[PDB]
């Protein structure tokens, strides 16, 4: 068992960014490792063990290495899966040997990565299970036998706190439970600065925009983004990572790489163009007229990327507006969702297609969450219903995370007894859906030249931007005749150069 | 020791079955093919110029497009030895971690003779995305893919070895294995176009059957009939065309067995100059006329517009 | 590492004997049963 | 058991009978015009 006894781990708190709350919490352990006698004179009992829980790629191991480097103490890093073998009793012996080695070199920091492999719960939903139980019992015995004044600090990193044994979560084994959250916009900015300090960077790259535009990205994902952009710059023979390389790496990680001439016929492409352009146009019109608190269409593409034949990039709003979702905002978002089928109806008459049914699904669920789960109207209901179909919140597809998620009931569902209220709720939902669909069809039919011009421009260029859509809306006021667009020399031409 | 038994199977390729000049649907990425070949014929040339040589090339497509034949043509253009390592010896399912030593020995013996090609077929079966297998097929696979990752990330040591791996779909390979530096070039071979199909089919007509029957066949219709096929099927098309053309007439079995057996037995004694004598050439013709086996244009025309 | 040696030797002797008494007709009933060693043997054969 | 009733065992008997006379070993001829046509017709009349 080569537990690496490194005098200097090479990582300090200067290399940790965006995990500032956990760094502030663990500064207490760093201080205790620095002067344990100061805690000793006060009668202060240090925690026996600390659980670092969080998503992978947040640098929990990096945080532990930073703690060890700042404290200047021996650091014994080992993975939990290394304790799981075929021969029973080897893992317990390894646990005992590791704890003995830590007790020899006091003070010291022990780190167990992926502790959920050893501390898996005995779920009620080979001899490996017995070996895991014996190793877990040995770990519990070792943790319970620790004297607090010996200056040995135990850390356990985990990605799934639900799988952990509640015995370890009891006081005396894991006294501190610190949640390593994903870094914020400032934290992602700092992580991007740290990773871009290691590679030749061009001055045109603005790291703040990519920090703000990539929510939920871990530090490892940002490092992979920087490395992929460097690889793209090498492929393009660039001397430094340009902003174009950053954008290409972002698009590669988010929506995937572009294919090579894999295109279908003109019939199956104009329909997707109509859907995406109608959704973007409806969102922009709702922003323009009624000042809706909705998102903004950044860019629209119809080139296949990954497994998506078309995409509409949507700029994510701040989270403070993602809690108090009022009725007008939800109705406007329902209008945005129905805008695709509205565009298919106003452009292609009464012969619609399947490409607009998917959005038609979400709206057909969302109004239900207006009437049953949230109970926003005021005939009061008695029970909610679970979503029959569940779709994960994701990328360029519509946001559907305005209240955190769309297809996630907050355990507010009950089985029904009376079946008449069910058909009353269904009638009310059908009425609301039909009213909103009629409203968005009436709104879209009043602006036909702008919609058709945007469709033709996107069909020619294969991509469009939100500012281009706004310029089309400015140059085409409401109620213009279609002959103005149809008399132009080239409908798929835009005189605006960004 | 699977490594030594696999390394016993060198094959210095000089004549590929389907050469690169004849292979279809390759002109869109033939520049990368030639760059890889230039690296293989002189790894020191790529070493001195300092650019990152292609360490890995993945070829994807349908079962039968000639991906193995494409690799053979690339190696023949490179004049480098290859080894055919199968998927079975990589996953020694007896001890946990034996695949690590297996791939370490393969790379060590490859560096001792590099530039060489490590050719693996059906790369999707064992080196797929992590997490799909649940029951006792994770730790060994994780160790194997980790050793692969640590071997493809050799720190600027350009020995000259590349990994010709064959998969069917681009999604099934692990994303950590998709990155450049470990996986440099990707060749997507789907289907030949109409005129490439016509040229390959005419070459097959020239190299397989009687030449005198080549001109009577309207090969444009045949090429419009074989659109969804692959070059090996474009090569085996004339065989099936002759079979289905001889199918048209009314004939028995036993006489054909008799003549087949007689020509099998008495082709071992006959002299070659008597075999190619003009008397022998005019013997075959009235043998065919007597048997009523004269294959005509209209027979094969009805055959080719009869097939799908 | 002994079971693998026994199986490999057994199957190689089977194929060598099938070569020795050539011509021969080999019947393999219930191939749904097939483990890795015999798969490698049949692929190589 | 008339001739039409079973094609599978008929094809199996053809395979065994061709196996009997060492006739896979002379797999093909690539000859000028006659032996190739005869073997082609025989190959067709096996499968159909």
């Amino acid at each position: 068992a080569e537990a690496r006894v490194d005098g200097s781990t090479g990582v300090k708190f200067a290399d940790v960014a965006g995990i500032d709350e956990a760094v502030d919490e663990l500064q207490e352990l760093v201080k205790y490792l620095k002067n344990p006698d100061l805690f000793d004179k006060m009668g202060i009992k240090p925690p026996h063990g600390v659980l670092l829980e969080g998503p992978p790629g947040c640098g929990k191991t990096l945080v532990a290495k930073a703690i060890a480097g700042e404290a200047g103490v021996p650091f014994y890093q080992m993975a939990g899966s290394e304790f799981v073998e075929v021969l029973v009793g080897v893992g317990s012996a390894r646990i005992r040997d590791l704890f003995k080695r830590a007790k020899v070199n006091k003070p010291s920091v022990i780190f167990i990565d992926e502790i959920d492999a050893l501390a898996t719960r005995r779920q009620g939903i080979n001899a490996a299970t017995q070996e895991r139980e014996t190793t877990l019992n040995q770990l519990l015995i070792e943790l319970d036998g620790f004297d607090t004044g010996k200056g040995v600090i135990f850390l356990g990193a985990t990605n799934r706190r639900d799988l952990l044994d509640p015995a370890l979560l009891r006081p005396g084994r894991f006294d501190r439970k610190i949640r390593v959250r994903p870094p914020n916009a400032k934290g992602r900015l700092d992580i991007l600065k740290i990773h871009a300090s290691k590679v030749k960077m061009s001055d045109s790259v603005d790291l703040s925009s990519y920090a703000s535009n990539l929510p939920g990205w871990s530090g490892a994902k940002l490092a992979q983004l920087v490395q992929e952009a460097a690889l793209v710059a090498v492929r393009k023979t660039h001397n430094s990572i340009l902003q174009s390389d950053m954008d290409d790496a972002v698009d590669r990680l988010t929506v995937g790489p572009t294919r090579i001439g894999l295109e279908l016929g003109h019939q199956g492409q104009c329909r997707r163009a109509t859907t995406e352009v109608g959704v973007a146009i409806t969102s922009h019109l709702l922003l323009r007229y009624e000042n809706a608190k909705i998102e903004r269409c950044d860019r629209v593409s119809i080139i296949p990327r990954g497994q998506t034949l078309s995409q509409v990039v949507f700029h994510r709003l701040d989270d403070e507006s993602y809690m108090f979702g009022r009725l007008p905002q939800l109705l406007h978002r329902l209008q945005v969702l129905l805008g695709g089928r509205a565009a298919e109806e106003v452009i292609y008459g009464s012969d619609t297609s399947k490409a607009s049914v998917d959005y038609l699904s979400d709206a057909s669920w969302l109004a239900r969450k207006i009437l049953t789960i949230w109970n926003l109207e005021n005939p009061m209901v008695i029970h909610g219903e679970p979503p029959p179909w569940r779709k994960r919140p994701q990328f360029v597809g519509p946001r559907l995370d305005f209240e955190g998620s769309l297809y996630d009931d907050y355990d507010l569902v009950e089985p029904p007894v009376n079946f008449n209220m069910d058909d009353e709720v269904a009638h009310r939902s059908e009425e609301l859906i039909s009213q909103m669909y009629n409203k968005t069809v009436s709104l879209l039919r009043q602006n036909q030249t702008a919609l058709l011009k945007t469709v033709k421009v996107l069909l020619n260029q294969k991509e469009i931007s939100g500012e281009a859509i706004d310029f089309i809306l400015d140059h085409y006021p409401p109620q213009t005749p279609l002959n103005s667009l149809l008399q132009e020399q080239n409908p798929g031409s835009l005189p605006f150069v960004p | 020791d699977p490594i030594k038994t696999a390394f016993d199977r060198m094959k210095r390729v000089k004549n590929p079955p389907i050469p690169l000049k004849n292979f279809a649907s390759i002109e869109s990425m033939r520049e990368e093919i030639n760059e890889v070949v230039a690296f293989l014929q002189n790894p020191k040339a790529f070493q001195e110029m300092g650019a990152r040589a292609p360490r890995g090339v993945l070829i994807v497509g349908e079962r039968g497009t000639g991906k193995t034949s494409l690799a053979l043509a690339i190696a023949a253009e490179a004049r480098v030895p290859v080894v055919n390592v199968e998927a079975q010896e990589l996953e020694a399912g007896l001890w946990v971690g034996q695949s690590a030593a297996n791939v370490r020995e393969l790379f060590q013996t490859a560096r001792d003779l590099a530039p060489v090609i490590i050719f693996v077929e059906d790369f999707d079966l064992f080196a797929g995305v992590r997490g799909k297998f649940v029951h006792t097929k994770q730790q060994d696979h994780e160790s194997f893919i980790n050793q692969l990752l640590v071997e493809l990330d050799g720190f600027e040591k350009q020995d000259g070895v590349v990994l010709m791996a064959t998969t069917r779909n681009h999604k099934q390979i692990d994303e950590a294995l998709r990155r450049p530096g470990r996986m440099d070039r990707v060749f997507h071979l789907q289907s030949p176009t109409e005129m490439e199909r016509e040229r390959i089919l005419h070459n097959a007509a020239e190299e397989t059957m009687d030449r005198e029957l080549v001109d009577l066949v309207d090969w444009r219709k045949v090429s419009e009939k074989t659109t969804l096929l692959r070059p090996i099927e474009l090569k085996l098309v004339p065989m099936a065309l002759e079979s289905s053309a001889f199918r048209s007439k009314f004939l028995d079995t036993d006489e054909l067995l008799s003549y087949v057996s007689w020509f099998a037995t008495f082709s071992h004694i006959v002299p070659p100059w008597l075999r190619k004598t003009k008397v022998a050439k005019t013997m075959g013709k009235m043998l065919v006329n007597h048997l009523g086996l004269n294959l005509t244009k209209d027979d094969l025309e009805n055959v080719v517009d009869l097939m799908e | 590492d002994m079971m693998l040696e026994i199986d490999r030797f057994y199957i190689t002797l089977q194929f060598e004997l099938a070569k020795a008494m050539s011509p021969c007709i080999i019947w393999i009933p219930n191939i749904h049963d097939l483990s890795y060693l015999a798969l490698g043997l049949l692929v190589n054969s | 058991y008339q001739m039409i009733e079973q094609p599978g065992t008929i094809y199996l008997r053809y395979l065994v009978d061709i196996h009997k006379k060492y006739l896979m070993n002379y797999e093909f001829n690539t000859s000028c015009l006659a032996e190739r046509r005869i073997f082609l017709a025989h190959y067709q009349t096996i499968t159909y």
